[PDB]
């Protein structure tokens, strides 16, 4: 066959994109406790009869929690059992015998979800499928109890049935190849901004001023976001594995939250900067030798390095549920767990504090404004969409991973794992905004033209 | 779009007094500063005088006590007092405006420039 080939259109593929992998008991659309890929543990109301349901199932004390490596297998148990019951039941053989293979998955995902004497039921479509009235069978099946309770699923496989295609599934696979350019593209500006920030302010002696310091240090952090976090994160997300070992992968967290926090910090460090060097010029220039603003970013580096390495490498971020303690313990698995103290300490002076320093700093810069020694012109308009545009960037990129990190830490399950990996990324491309933020200085530009060999 | 009018520059004599007075046209914003600076023969451009939006100033050490920089209450015209001149302070003055519209960078404007001889 020679088909190694992605997304090949078969039963085992379409299921997963049905159900989706989950490690832990979840309840699903009716409401009743599943685990893994669509495994139903047990239609009672009581999370204590599907753990020993489970239990009996895995022949272990899972603790409500699976490795992937024991969901996949209840996956096949469960797409075998769909497969034996067609073959026992009277009414679907017939059916199914006289099915290309790619219709024979429609069934397969309709008996996976519903069971062999659940599925039996729909006898004039089951009948129509035989007298291959796709079309006519589509409209038939969309009309079903099955239809209302799950729409979207029972679309894909309704079409799939009227196509006989994987026009439904194969779509998704867009998104992972388009995700991976995108994914890429931002890596690309991360490094090539970062890079060529730091080699401006290095190589120009015109450059080498305290406010340019401050932008160092934040184009370092930056930098180190595309160089290591970043590509990683892309690594990780696609190949849906970590291949790196427990070890690496703490040290890979290590430094997403090192230079996270410098960098939203030196965020911080920056607005203050300019709110002392705009409402007092000449008292701030007395006040800055070069020792002070070494210093500074000193402290940045030893509080970004207390919040990151300090509790990550001691293992005090370490969450103490089951599914993160085997997370911890296999070398294929980094999903980020933490307990509440840590992710509430962190967030606190990796965002909060430099957020409110910040919010309150750009005010008083406003505020300041208007109390000097002086008609709704053009530049004090002009001046706010500068400030609009550093504090709508900063705050539009941040605050909702931090308030959906803090939504996650009061109530549990709220918070998807997409929409928390999606945010963090959002998050993650403000390092190659910063650049085109803070360095639109004249001497900027000129430097920027020459480094790039005009 | 903004201009920079430059005037007092005078021939003197040693001790005697000058001047400057320098002009903003065009929209400025709010946080500025507005300041002198003198190039003497052979020498760097150095600061003099400056002075902020909000009264707040600068002086150099070597003018300290002899110049004295003063602001228009609502024009954005600025006046520089030159007092007990010496030869040593023989050199063009520039008016300055340092803007602070972008927050991150402070942009510059230059005057025309004017001549100042002090005759020994
Ligand atoms: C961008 O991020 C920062 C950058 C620089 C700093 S410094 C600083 C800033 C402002 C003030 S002000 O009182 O509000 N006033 C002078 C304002 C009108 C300017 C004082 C200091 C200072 O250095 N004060 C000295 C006392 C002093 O010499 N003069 C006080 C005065 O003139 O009133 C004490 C001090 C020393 C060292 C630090 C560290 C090491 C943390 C940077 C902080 C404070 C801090 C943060
Ligand atoms: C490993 C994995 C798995 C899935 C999705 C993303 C990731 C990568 C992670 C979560 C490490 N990105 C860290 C994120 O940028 C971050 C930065 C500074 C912080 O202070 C915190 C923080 O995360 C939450 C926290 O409480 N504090
Ligand atoms: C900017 C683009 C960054 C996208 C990062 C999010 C990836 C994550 O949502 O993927 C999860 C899926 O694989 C599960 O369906």
């Amino acid at each position: 066959d020679a088909e190694n080939l992605y997304f090949q259109g078969n039963i085992f593929e379409m299921l997963r994109i049905d159900e989706g992998l989950r490690l832990k008991i979840y309840k699903d659309t009716e409401g009743y406790y599943t685990i893994g890929i669509g495994h139903l543990l047990t239609k009672s109301p009581s999370l204590n009869a599907a753990k020993s349901e489970l239990d009996k199932a895995i022949g272990r004390n899972t603790n409500g929690v699976i490795t992937k490596d024991e969901a996949e297998k209840l996956f096949n148990q469960d797409v075998d059992a769909a497969v034996r019951g067609i073959l026992r039941n009277a009414k679907l053989k017939p059916v199914y015998d006289s099915l290309d293979a790619v219709r024979r998955a429609a069934l397969i995902n309709m008996v996976f979800q519903m069971g062999e004497t659940g599925v039996a039921g729909f006898t004039n479509s089951l009948r129509m499928l035989q007298q291959k009235r796709w079309d006519e069978a589509a409209v038939n099946l969309a009309k079903s109890r099955w239809y209302n309770q799950t729409p979207n699923r029972a679309k894909r496989v309704i079409t799939t049935f009227r196509t006989g295609t994987w026009d439904a599934y194969a779509a998704d696979e867009v998104w992972v190849v388009g995700m991976g350019i995108v994914m890429s593209l931002i890596v690309l500006a991360i490094v090539f901004g970062n890079v060529l920030v730091i080699t401006a302010i290095a190589k120009f002696e015109r450059l080498q001023t305290v406010t340019n310091y401050f932008i160092t240090s934040l184009a370092c952090a930056d930098l180190v976001m595309g160089l290591a976090v970043v590509p990683f994160g892309a690594a990780h997300i696609l190949t849906k594995t970590w291949t790196f070992g427990n070890f690496w992968c703490e040290f890979w967290t290590s430094i997403d939250v090192l230079c996270v926090t410098a960098s939203i910090e030196t965020l911080c460090v920056i607005a203050v900067d300019r709110y002392f060097a705009i409402t007092s010029p000449f008292k701030y220039q007395s006040l800055l030798t070069k020792n002070k603003a070494r210093v500074i970013i000193l402290m940045v580096w030893i509080v970004s390095g207390l919040t990151s390495f300090l509790p990550i490498q001691m293992h005090w971020y370490r969450a103490t549920h089951q599914e993160a303690i085997n997370c911890y313990a296999e070398e294929t698995c980094c999903d980020f767990f933490t307990n509440q103290a840590y992710a509430i300490a962190s967030s606190i002076v990796s965002f909060y504090v430099p957020l409110v320093i910040m919010v309150f700093v750009y005010s008083r810069v406003f505020q300041e404004a208007k109390r000097q020694l002086q008609k709704f012109a053009l530049k004090e308009h002009k001046a706010l969409k500068t400030l609009g545009i550093i504090m709508g960037t900063f705050t539009l990129c941040w605050l909702p991973f931090f308030i959906v990190n803090i939504v996650h830490v009061i109530q549990d399950n709220l918070i998807r794992k997409e929409v928390y990996i999606l945010l963090n990324w959002i998050g993650y491309v403000n390092s190659g905004f910063n650049p085109l933020i803070y360095c639109r200085s004249p001497d900027f530009r000129i430097a920027f033209q020459e480094l790039l060999c005009l | 779009q903004v201009q920079l009018q430059e005037s007092g520059g005078g021939l003197v004599q040693a001790g005697g007094s000058l001047r400057l007075s320098c002009a903003a046209s065009g929209s400025i914003f709010a946080l500025n500063i507005m300041g002198w600076y003198r190039q003497a023969p052979g020498k760097q451009r150095e600061l003099v005088a400056a002075i902020h939006s909000g009264g707040t100033t600068n002086y150099a050490n070597s003018v300290k006590g002899r110049f004295t920089i003063s602001r228009d209450n609502a024009a954005n015209t600025v006046y520089l007092q030159m007092n007990s001149l010496k030869p040593e302070d023989t050199a063009v003055y520039y008016c300055n405006v340092k803007d602070f519209g972008a927050i991150i960078y402070d942009y510059d404007y230059w005057g025309q420039g004017t001549q100042v001889t002090v005759s020994s």
